[PDB]
């Protein structure tokens, strides 16, 4: 940027905001992404200052512009979680956008932010009424996403499933046999939450996580479940079993149920697609050290799906 | 709409499709999932074999030294030339870093390899990508037919209000229209 070394960052940011206002097409996102980089990474002390000017674009007619705003909210809260106090309302209204792509993007963002806010709540020594109300908002938004399992849009259902997956993992304890993705090493989980915490109740969360799981198992036996929703769910159950092996029992039961009762609304090629994924996820749970207690059952399913004996052995220890 | 077309050797089915889509204004990349590049030879049990690091031009040059006549007759020199004008070498899907809306595979073995590989990458984003298979035989004719069927499919997908909500329905219509089966799944970034 010519004479960029002579600028204050706040001047650069104002210039760029006014430039973005001048642009009447999606190339404005390029500009707005420069602004994001500046006030989130280069000089985060300028975040609050300029927040409203970026959030104002939430009412742009462009789909992509609104998706960029959601992305910005995610990164802003990651940099300084206290901004959730004034951004949880914006995010929830974006969750109710008329365009499904914007809704799906808000769901993915909540998949990232629910666990960051919960850590915020847990690390806090003292909590304002405003902070309590923010947790209530986050928490009821989670419930709203769970209810999107019953949306009439297949893509919104898929995204809800991934949010529910994340929630179940967050709301249950890591154990000795958990396989934890490296990206997620420092994510909060149940065991991390003090039993005597002043505001967050361990047993409440535990019951909410189990109830999110039961919701998921219910949804998987819904009689019109789509090909894609069912494969998304089967994959999530495999993630859940690998990261939270106390549920492996539940997952194997789900797979047994599904194998014996394929939803009959699936077209021929959908049945095939689903069976291939069931096999794939079964092998995957097999490889997990905790599958020892389920090994005969998993083997029997695998044989019924035509898995060769040598392919089964290949996925043992 | 960002599409990836994936075959086994990244020589014939994927490049034919790469070519059509690209000329028709799509954003498209192509790959192969096979262990090595395979190319027809002087008998069906005598294919030529290469590494994925080998260039299209090196293959051409190799083939022209071996049997100029044969590799002109069977269209392979022409294919390599066509490939070279697209990009300098075949790419393994397993080494790619890129994001797509839609990934089309050209046979079931390939579809399995695409799914196996994406299912073993750690998801950071949970964004879905749709993976769809159509069986296309590995010869020039079918490759070309297959490219146009893929083109029509993508053009259709570009005309729907809501890709994710309509795609299964489109695929079942394409099944009825072509008598070819279309497997379909999602993976996650």
């Amino acid at each position: 940027v010519p004479r960029g070394s002579h600028m204050t960052t706040s001047e650069r940011v104002v210039d760029l905001l006014n430039q973005a206002a001048l642009i009447t097409n999606d190339s404005k996102i390029t500009v707005l992404k420069q602004v994001q980089e500046l006030i989130i990474n280069k000089d985060p002390t300028l975040l609050d200052n300029f927040l409203d000017e970026i959030i104002a674009f939430q009412a742009d007619k462009s789909i992509e512009v609104r998706k960029f705003v959601i992305g910005f909210i995610e990164e802003a809260c990651k940099r300084d979680i206290e901004l959730l106090l004034k951004l949880i309302a914006n995010l929830n209204m974006l969750l109710r956008d008329e365009n499904v792509n914007v809704v799906k993007k808000a769901i993915l963002t909540m998949t990232q932010l629910y666990k960051v806010a919960l850590q915020w709540m847990v690390k806090s020594r003292v909590i304002s009424e405003l902070q309590e109300a923010c947790w209530d908002m986050v928490s009821a938004m989670a419930g709203d996403i769970i209810l999107l399992l019953d949306s009439d849009n297949d893509g919104i259902r898929t995204h809800a499933i991934k949010f529910v997956e994340g929630l179940i993992v967050t709301l249950s304890p890591r154990m000795a046999d958990s396989e934890i993705p490296r990206r997620q090493e420092h994510d909060i989980s149940l065991d991390r939450i003090p039993r005597d915490h002043p505001y967050i109740q361990y047993n409440v969360l535990w019951e909410e996580g189990k109830a999110a799981l039961e919701q998921l198992l219910k949804f998987m036996v819904h009689p019109a479940i789509s090909s894609i929703n069912l494969t998304t769910a089967l994959g999530s159950l495999a993630n859940i079993a690998r990261q939270r092996p106390m549920f492996m029992s539940e997952v194997i039961q789900a797979y047994e149920t599904l194998h014996a009762n394929l939803p009959p609304t699936l077209a021929k090629s959908q049945v095939s697609s689903v069976r291939k994924n069931l096999k794939l996820h079964l092998l995957s749970v097999l490889k997990h050290p905790a599958s020892l207690e389920f090994q005969a059952q998993i083997t029997t399913l695998l044989v019924d799906l035509g898995t060769p004996q040598a392919e089964i052995a290949r996925n043992m220890p | 709409l960002r599409v990836a077309v994936v075959s086994s050797s990244n020589q014939n089915r994927s490049m034919e499709a790469h070519n059509i889509l690209s000329k028709r204004g799509f954003s498209v990349r192509s790959f192969g999932t096979g262990t090595h590049v395979k190319l027809p030879g002087p008998a069906p049990d005598k294919p030529n074999v290469y590494d994925f690091k080998t260039t299209y031009d090196q293959m051409y040059n190799d083939l022209l030294r071996k049997d100029k006549e044969l590799y002109t007759q069977n269209g392979i020199l022409h294919m390599l030339d066509r490939n070279k004008r697209i990009k300098p070498r075949p790419e393994r899907f397993q080494n790619c870093k890129d994001l797509f809306d839609l990934i089309l595979t050209c046979e079931e073995r390939v579809y399995d390899q695409v799914v196996e590989d994406l299912n073993s990458r750690e998801q950071e984003t949970c964004q879905p990508v749709h993976v769809v298979n159509v069986d296309i035989q590995d010869n020039h004719e079918e490759a070309t037919l297959g490219a146009f069927l893929i083109c029509e499919l993508c053009q259709c997908i570009q005309h729907t209000e809501d890709m994710e909500n309509e795609i299964d329905e489109l695929l079942q219509e394409f099944e009825e229209k072509s008598g070819r089966t279309f497997l379909h799944t999602v993976c996650f970034y």
